[PDB]
């Protein structure tokens, strides 16, 4: 009777273990993305571009899956919750460039310092977008607030040499978007460590190219990622 | 109005004044006579292989022969530890839970996570395919774990720190527990299932009362958040571990902590506490991919258990004591003896 | 006789390290589950065929030019003239098929997890296995490598001498089969993944330069150079004793031949040097 | 939220008058049960291998 008992089981393994090898291929195949930012970002109008206590979107460009998270965790300074998205393909982050004076733009460099250094989030890259840039355009354009008074360190920069100003544009907003943008960039190369990069973009909310955008980020990522594992990069 | 808040703090020094007088002495002084527990060394005997991703939770059946667990592709599989071959494998609607529960029956699965949901699947339905049976709502927040109460009324803790027990049938919350702080990360269940315990995030385990609904006394050893917590099996007395890399003793008729359990070589964060059947071995994880073994009424090393490639997420010893199974995150649940 | 005493000790190092490295290796990956990669089974095939290699060929060899005398029968030459030609066939498509996995790795990453799956690899490996085999005792156990010069027949009568010769049609095929084909694959795929990593490289730079290729350039000169200097000449000399007499000597045969036998003991020196084989390596006989 | 002060207050006087036991017989309470249930356990004690089921 016991010899016939080990049967049943035998038999109940296989067909489970067929269908774990079965939904290992689909769980490999896809690429999980965290989308994270201030109150006030803007990642409501984004993710509208992307669909033409917990919020997924899943999407599919050029034959690849992707899969987009949206934790609200709102009120929430302490989060407890994240290390369980260490394994993800990359972090969006979402800041709105225009709020300046309105600090919140300290707070938002405060929170990216926090999680860029965080030790469970060691090895993950992050998307940068700095969204608004049309409301930051008109506020420096004939303008009473003024960057410097929020922001001191303004006074002594510069326009670098390497930057792309999109056309039609003053040098004041292009001088005002870099510096914003080095502020970020300064808190990403104090500690890479070679291990993860940050890549920041210009959007709004008209803009519908950011999907390829992503697209690219991710696959620049996994390519950077194979290069360093095989002692090349 | 500020008044009768000094009231308040002349009655906590009161509390402090009468702790102190019961200090007659420590442990330590009165157990020293004792022979230490010697060596031991544990050998893994069985190793379980199929999940995808990391593991956050299991528990050990009544039986002491079924166990869950609970993993991030979003499947619970039960287990046989015996023949080390799988009985059923439960799809999630939502891919990240942080606990499950073994119904005392064997007849009920519970399982929560990021979703503010509690799901209940039923394992014996009479066609033979698990379902989900009822979904509990009303939460604010993460659920952090859950334990079956009996059959019918379950015990769940939450990220908005608080704490309340449910009605299967019905759905709706029966006592709600309040008065925490930070959030609350364990729980842990009486043998006699009269009272309970809870580690908020905010370094104080408070001993809740499941009929009344109200608080009894208020531990406030740590200096950091707890993540894990226990009863000795005699129920006097429970065990909490930290991330500042100490185990801590505490009493609930003595009302304060006897003992800590830490090392100057040490100064990783500690994931999950279990106890023996007699409540001379404390069991722990650590962050150091491996384990420890402490002894109760000494404060010394016994053992270690090595073996996992990444860090501990869960531990638990079987009812009659005759093995402790670990998960890790390296997708891999292991039996040791 | 002073030469020859010398001889030997070189010789018996040469077959310890061939067996030591290969046979920790395979114990490495054996007995820890971390190692268990789709990337690690090209490896532990060219660790077994390295080590069937530097275990069955070069002591034979080794004895027989110390003795200067063959001292088993024809059968036992043919055997060892086949294995010898079956491993060193097959532990070059070994390499290639490394080769073309790293490129299929880097040069498209979204399609990496499909291309390659545990099964895939296992029949790759008996392909590179059986098609190294049909070259290695087809011809050997039958008789077509045989030449019919005079000087040929005398040597094959007796049962005192084992010496190769070989016509021109065997010279070429089993060449082009073993060497010269799985060459410029490795040097396509080898040009794709530098320019790859120049690519990244400069767009590291431009991205973020302002605020902070050699590691490459070494790694891969590092991998063909070995290759290349260890098995280069001796394929060019095949081709090249065949094509016309009285060229080259027996010596310079042997030397190349012999040569070409080092490469075995430095492909765990080249495939190994991952942190993970330094920790399994430091872990056990440490 | 001077109505959340006046329960607080309130829930220290009621834990406030609680009795409570000296260290020593809290000691000697658990010295007893772990010396007498030490010998009805496999982990602190091997045991043979003929009743290990899991071997
Ligand atoms: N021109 C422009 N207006 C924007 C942009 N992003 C947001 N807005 C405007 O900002 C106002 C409020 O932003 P919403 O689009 O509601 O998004 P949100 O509330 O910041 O979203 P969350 O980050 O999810 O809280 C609306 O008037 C939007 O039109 C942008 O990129 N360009
Ligand atoms: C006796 N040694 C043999 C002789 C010729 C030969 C070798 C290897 C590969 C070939 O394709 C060959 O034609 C050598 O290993």
């Amino acid at each position: 009777d016991q010899r016939n008992e080990e049967k049943a089981q035998r038999e109940a393994n296989k067909k489970i273990e067929k269908q774990l090898q079965k939904d290992k291929q689909v769980y490999r195949a896809t690429h999980r993305l965290l989308l994270l930012g201030a109150g006030e970002s803007g990642k409501s109008t984004i993710v509208k571009q992307m669909r033409i206590g917990i919020f997924e979107t899943k999407f599919q460009v050029d034959k690849v899956n992707f899969h987009m998270f949206d934790v609200g965790g709102q009120r929430d300074e302490r989060r407890k919750w994240i290390q369980c998205f260490n394994d993800v393909t990359a972090i969006i982050f979402v800041v709105a460039s225009s709020s300046y004076n309105m600090n919140r733009l300290q707070e938002a460099l405060n929170l990216f310092k926090s999680i860029w250094n965080n030790r469970w989030l060691r090895t993950i890259s992050v998307i940068l977008f700095l969204n608004k840039q049309d409301l930051l355009a008109e506020k420096v354009l004939a303008g009473k607030s003024k960057i410097e008074d929020y922001f001191p360190e303004f006074a002594r920069y510069t326009t670098p040499e390497d930057a792309t100003p999109e056309p039609g544009e003053d040098p004041r907003v292009t001088r005002a978007k870099y510096f914003i943008r080095d502020e970020f960039l300064r808190i990403s190369t104090a500690s890479g460590d070679g291990r993860h990069y940050c890549y920041p973009h210009f959007t709004c909310a008209v803009d519908t190219e950011n999907i390829r955008r992503v697209f690219n980020d991710c696959r620049d990522i996994i390519q950077r990622m194979h290069l360093r594992q095989y002692e090349l990069l | 109005l500020d008044q009768l808040r000094q009231e308040a703090e002349q009655l906590k020094n009161q509390i402090r004044d009468a702790r102190k007088a019961c200090a007659d002495a420590t442990l330590s002084q009165i157990t020293n006579n004792i022979d230490p527990v010697g060596r031991i060394q544990m050998r893994t005997r069985r190793t379980l292989r199929g999940h995808l991703a990391k593991i956050y939770a299991m528990h050990w059946g009544t039986d002491s022969r079924l166990l869950v667990s609970a993993s991030q592709d979003g499947k619970l599989i039960i287990w046989d530890s015996y023949t080390t071959n799988k009985v059923h494998a439960i799809p999630l609607r939502s891919s990240w839970v942080m606990t499950c529960a073994y119904a005392p029956s064997g007849n009920y699965v519970a399982c929560g996570g990021l979703d503010n949901i509690c799901s209940i699947y039923n394992l014996k339905t009479r066609e033979g395919n698990v379902r989900v049976s009822r979904e509990l709502a009303g939460h604010t927040g993460y659920l952090s774990c859950c334990r079956f109460l009996d059959d019918n009324q379950i015990v769940t803790s939450s990220g908005d720190t608080t704490c309340a027990l449910w009605d299967i049938e019905t759905g709706q919350q029966t006592t709600t527990f309040t008065g925490h702080t930070g959030d609350v990360m364990s729980l842990s269940l009486a043998p006699d299932t009269r009272l309970f315990v809870s580690g908020a995030c905010d370094a104080s385990a408070k001993l809740w009362d499941v009929r009344e609904g109200m608080c009894r006394q208020t531990f406030t050893g740590h200096e950091s958040d707890i993540n894990a917590i226990c009863f000795f099996p005699n129920g006097n007395a429970f065990a909490t571990g930290s991330d500042d890399a100490t185990c801590r003793l505490f009493d609930l008729r003595a009302d304060q902590e006897l003992m800590t359990y830490s090392h100057d070589n040490i100064i990783c964060g500690i994931t999950s506490v279990s106890f023996s059947k007699s409540g001379r071995l404390l069991l722990a994880g650590y962050d150091d991919f491996n384990c420890n073994v402490w002894d109760a009424l000494k404060a010394d090393r016994a053992g270690v258990l090595a073996g996992h490639d990444n860090r501990v997420s869960c531990l638990g010893v079987t009812d009659d004591g005759m093995a402790v199974a670990t998960g890790s995150w390296d997708s891999f649940l292991k039996i040791w003896n | 006789e002073v030469w020859v005493v010398g001889m030997g000790i070189v010789m018996s190092l040469i077959v310890l390290a061939i067996v030591f490295g290969n046979v920790l290796v395979i114990t490495a990956i054996a007995k820890f589950e971390r190692l268990q990669t789709v990337t690690n089974y090209f490896i532990t095939s060219l660790a077994c065929a390295d080590l069937v290699m530097g275990l069955a060929v070069v002591p034979f060899g080794a004895a027989h030019i110390l003795t200067k005398t063959w001292t088993f029968g024809n059968f036992w030459c043919e055997f060892w003239t086949s294995i010898d030609v079956l491993c060193v066939t097959a532990s070059i498509e070994t390499l290639c098929v490394i080769a073309v996995d790293r490129y299929f790795a880097i040069t498209s990453p979204f399609k990496y997890q499909s291309l390659l799956t545990k099964n895939k690899a296992r029949v790759i490996i008996l392909m590179v296995w059986i098609v190294s085999g049909l070259t290695s005792f087809l011809p050997i156990q039958m008789h077509w490598y045989r030449a019919t010069h005079q000087e040929a027949i005398n040597c094959y009568a007796e049962e005192t001498c084992c010496d190769f010769f070989t016509n021109q049609a065997y010279a070429i095929a089993s060449s082009i089969v073993s060497f010269y084909v799985p060459l410029v694959i490795m040097v396509f795929v080898y040009s794709r993944v530098f320019q790859e990593a120049k690519r990244q490289l400069q767009k590291i730079d431009k991205s973020e330069g302002r605020f902070h290729e050699h590691k490459a350039l070494k790694t891969l000169g590092i991998i063909m150079g070995t290759f290349t200097l260890c098995w280069l000449p001796f394929f060019i000399v095949n081709i090249v004793h065949v094509i016309q007499d009285n060229l080259i000597r027996k010596e310079v045969y042997i030397l190349l031949n012999w040569i070409g036998y080092v490469n075995s003991g430095f492909n765990p020196l080249i495939y190994c040097r991952s942190p993970d084989f330094r920790i399994a390596f430091q872990e056990l006989l440490c | 939220s001077i109505a959340q002060a006046r329960k607080l207050v309130e829930q220290l006087k009621m834990e406030a008058n609680i009795d409570r036991i000296k260290v020593s017989k809290a000691a000697a309470d658990l010295m007893a049960y772990c010396e007498a249930h030490a010998k009805e356990d496999p982990l602190l004690t091997p045991v043979p291998a003929s009743e290990n089921p899991f071997r």
